[PDB]
C-alpha cells in the first residue's frame, strides 16, 4: 500500500532516540524502572546523565509546525498532486504561506487538513484498486446505444451483464475508456488486447440467428476481429443464455470457452512436459 | 481495386478515423505549436449513383 | 499524569503590526522614513522646475538599485490597521 | 542579471532602450455608490500595492 | 489496420538477459499492391492466422506476468542448472597412514589398509540465481506481441516497454547526458 503520510512525516523530520516527546520512556532510563537494563543510566557521565534530567523534569517546548506541513506535502506526492521533484519547493511554498498568516485558527485548521489528507491517500488506493473509475466508464457506455431493445433474441442482456460482471471482477482494473469518440475496453493496464467496444455494430443483427454448424465458413461468417476479440475475453463469464443452437454468437462461445480451457490445460501439461528443459530428452 | 485505393488514402476513412486514438488527441492538443496535421490524407469521395 | 507541555509558534509575519517592503523582510511597529532632498542627477530629473521648497524625492534606500531604479518601488504597510 | 550588448558605433550620444517585458495589471472595486477602490501590481519589477 | 495489426517483435539484450524492447515485423511481409479482392482476403486470412497462433502461443508459453517485459526475474522464475551431489571417493584412509609412518615405513585400495570413504557434496549453487534470463528461457517468454487498436487509451497507459530506451522502473526515456 502507499504508507501513511504522517508516519512518513515524522520518520524523516523527528529524534531518531529518545525525545522531549516521548517523556514516559525517558522517565523509565531515568527511575531505572527499563525492565531491559535498569543500571544503564546510571552509568552515564555526569556530564550527559544531569542534563537528562533537566529535560525530563522541566520539559524543553516546540514548534509543531514543520511535521505539520511536510505531512500534508507528503500526502501531495503521494495522491499524485505534484511531481516528486516540486516536494522542497511546495513546502517551502506552504511553510511561507502558513507562517505569514499564522494564527491559533490556522494551526487548528493544519490540524484537521493534516488528518483530511491521511485519510485522502488511503482512499485513493482503495478508489484505483475497487475499478469504479471503469465501472462508471462502462455504465456510461451503456448509454450510448440501444439499451434493453435488441431484436432476434434478448440474449443481449446476458452478454450486456457479462460486460458488468467481468470488469468488476478482473482485479489489475479492466480499463473502460471514453476514447475520443467511441468507447474501448482495454482489458489489462499493457492493452495488447483492447477491444473497440462501440465496434460492437456487429453484434447487432447476429443475436438470435441459429449457429450454421456444420462449417464456421459460411455467408453469415461476418464478424470483425475485434467482435471476436471481444467474445474471446468476455468467454469466462458467459454460460447463461449462450448453449450452442441458441446462437452463431451462442456457438462461437461455447467454443472460446473451450479454447480458453484447452489453453490452461495445455499450460499445466506444458509446465510438467519442460521438466529439464535442458539437453536430457 | 479498393483495398489499394483505401491503403493509400484516396478513398474509405478520414485521418480523424483510421489514425490511431491517441496520436489525434496529441495532435489536437499541440496544433497550435507543432502542427501534425499536413501529415495524413483525408479523402473526398463524390456522391456517385443519385 | 504526564506533563503537558504546549507547543511554540512563529508570530505572524505579515501580522497586524507589519511593515512591508518588497526586496526585503518586514519590519515590525515602528521604523524611519526619511523625506530628503536626494540630489543625484537620477532623482534631479524630478527638481527641474522645482526648489527646496517644493520637491519630489524618494524614500527608498536599498542602496543596490540606483534612486531612479528604486523611486517606483514602494513601502506597504498593513491594511488591518 | 547581467547583458551585454554589442552595437555599431555612431557619432551622437544614443540610449539602449529595454522592455524586460512583465504583467502590469490592476483590479478595481466599487462596493458603494461614493467609491473606487484598485489594487495593482506589477509581477517583476514591482511597485507594491 | 487496426483489427488485422503486425506483431511486435521482442528484441534481446546478451548482457542482461532483458527484452530490448519491439518494433512490428517489419522483415516478414508479403506485397498484395498488385492482387485482386479474393487473392488480398486470402493475404488478411493468413494474417489473421498468424495473429491467432501468437494469441495462443502466448498464452501456453509466457510467465503470466502483470508488467511487460520485468527488468528483475525472481529466482522461482529463473531456469536455474540443478546437477546433482558430487560423490567423490577419498584416495587415502589419512588416520591409517599417520600410525604406519610413524612407526617407520614409506610410501609412494591402499595394501595395508581395508578402509575407504565417500564424501557427497552439494553441488548446486549455494544461493539460487536471480537476475535477467537466458536465451533458453528468453524465447520461450517474449512471443510476439498482437497490438489490437493500437495507441488507443490515455498516454501513461500505452505499452511504453516497446520502446527500446524506456527505464521501465520510472516511466522515463533513457537519455545520452
Amino acid at each position: 500500500q502507499a504508507p501513511d503520510p504522517a508516519i512518513r512525516a515524522a520518520l524523516q523530520s523527528q529524534p531518531s532516540g529518545i525525545a522531549s516527546d516521548d517523556w514516559e520512556a525517558a522517565m523509565q532510563r531515568i527511575m531505572a524502572l527499563t525492565t531491559r537494563n535498569p543500571e544503564s543510566f546510571r552509568q552515564q557521565p555526569q556530564a550527559n546523565r544531569l542534563s537528562a534530567i533537566l529535560e525530563a523534569v522541566v520539559p524543553s517546548r516546540t514548534n509543531p509546525t514543520h511535521e505539520k506541513v511536510l505531512a500534508i506535502v507528503n500526502a501531495l506526492a503521494e495522491n499524485k498532486a505534484i511531481r516528486p521533484d516540486e516536494a522542497g519547493l511546495v513546502y517551502n511554498a506552504l511553510l511561507e504561506r502558513v507562517g505569514r498568516y499564522n494564527s491559533t485558527n490556522v494551526q487548528s485548521n493544519l490540524d484537521r487538513l493534516v488528518t483530511d489528507v491521511r485519510e485522502a491517500v488511503a482512499q485513493r488506493e482503495r478508489f484505483k484498486n475497487e475499478g469504479l473509475g471503469s465501472l462508471v466508464a462502462l455504465n456510461a457506455f451503456l448509454a450510448t446505444q440501444p439499451a434493453n431493445v435488441p431484436r432476434g433474441q434478448d440474449d443481449y442482456t446476458n452478454f450486456i451483464s457479462a460486460l458488468r460482471l467481468m470488469v468488476t471482477e478482473v482485479p489489475q482494473s479492466e480499463v473502460y475508456q471514453s476514447g475520443p469518440d467511441y468507447f474501448f475496453q482495454t482489458s489489462r493496464q499493457g492493452l495488447q488486447t483492447v477491444n473497440l467496444s462501440q465496434a460492437f455494430k456487429n453484434l447487432r443483427g447476429l443475436w438470435g440467428v441459429q449457429a450454421p454448424v456444420g462449417d464456421r465458413s459460411t455467408v453469415s461468417s461476418l464478424l470483425t476481429p475485434n467482435s471476436r476479440l471481444l467474445l474471446l475475453l468476455i468467454a469466462p463469464f458467459t454460460d447463461s443464455g449462450s448453449v450452442n443452437r441458441n446462437s452463431y454468437l451462442g456457438h462461437l462461445l461455447t467454443l472460446y470457452r473451450e479454447a480458453i480451457g484447452q489453453a490452461q490445460v495445455d499450460e499445466q501439461t506444458f509446465q510438467e512436459i519442460t521438466s529439464v528443459s535442458r539437453a536430457l530428452g | 481495386m479498393m483495398p489499394q485505393w483505401a491503403y493509400m488514402h484516396i478513398a474509405g476513412q478520414d485521418a480523424s478515423e483510421y489514425l490511431s486514438p491517441g496520436l489525434v488527441q496529441f495532435a489536437r492538443a499541440t496544433d497550435t505549436y507543432f502542427s501534425l496535421g499536413n501529415k495524413f490524407r483525408n479523402p473526398t469521395v463524390a456522391p456517385t449513383h443519385d | 499524569e504526564v506533563p503537558f507541555v504546549p507547543p511554540r509558534y512563529m508570530a505572524p509575519t505579515e501580522g497586524r503590526n507589519s511593515i512591508r517592503y518588497s526586496e526585503l523582510a518586514p519590519q515590525y511597529d515602528t521604523t524611519r522614513v526619511y523625506l530628503v532632498d536626494n540630489k543625484s542627477a537620477d532623482i534631479a530629473s524630478l527638481n527641474y522646475q522645482n526648489d527646496h521648497s517644493n520637491f519630489l524625492t524618494t524614500v527608498v534606500q536599498n542602496n543596490d538599485f540606483t534612486p531612479a531604479e528604486a523611486s517606483t518601488q514602494t513601502i506597504n504597510f498593513d491594511e488591518r490597521s | 542579471l547581467d547583458m551585454t550588448f554589442e552595437v555599431d558605433p555612431m557619432d551622437e550620444p544614443t540610449l539602449l532602450y529595454l522592455l524586460f517585458e512583465v504583467f502590469d495589471v490592476v483590479r478595481v472595486h466599487q462596493p458603494h455608490r461614493g467609491v473606487i477602490e484598485a489594487v495593482y501590481l506589477r509581477t517583476p519589477f514591482s511597485a507594491g500595492n | 489496420s487496426k483489427e488485422i495489426p503486425t506483431p511486435y517483435m521482442w528484441s534481446y539484450q546478451p548482457q542482461m538477459g532483458l527484452a530490448a524492447g519491439a518494433s512490428q515485423d517489419y522483415s516478414t511481409r508479403m506485397n498484395w499492391l498488385s492482387a485482386g479482392p479474393s487473392m488480398i482476403s486470402r493475404v488478411n486470412g493468413v494474417r489473421n492466422h498468424r495473429n491467432q497462433i501468437l494469441l495462443e502461443q502466448a498464452a501456453v508459453t509466457s510467465t503470466p506476468r502483470a508488467k511487460l517485459n520485468p527488468r528483475n526475474w525472481p529466482s522461482t522464475l529463473v531456469y536455474q542448472e540443478i546437477p546433482g551431489p558430487t560423490t567423490v571417493l577419498l584416495p587415502r584412509d589419512a588416520l591409517a597412514e599417520v600410525r604406519m609412518t610413524n612407526s617407520g615405513v614409506q610410501l609412494a585400495r591402499s595394501s595395508f589398509t581395508p578402509n575407504q570413504a565417500y564424501l557427497t557434496l552439494q553441488s548446486s549453487s549455494s544461493e539460487p540465481r536471480s537476475g535477467g534470463i537466458g536465451t533458453l528461457q528468453f524465447v520461450e517468454e517474449f512471443v510476439p506481441s498482437v497490438y489490437f487498436n493500437p495507441f488507443s487509451g490515455s498516454p501513461g497507459l500505452y505499452p511504453d516497454e516497446f520502446i527500446p530506451n524506456f527505464d521501465a522502473v520510472r516511466e522515463a526515456v533513457d537519455g545520452y547526458d
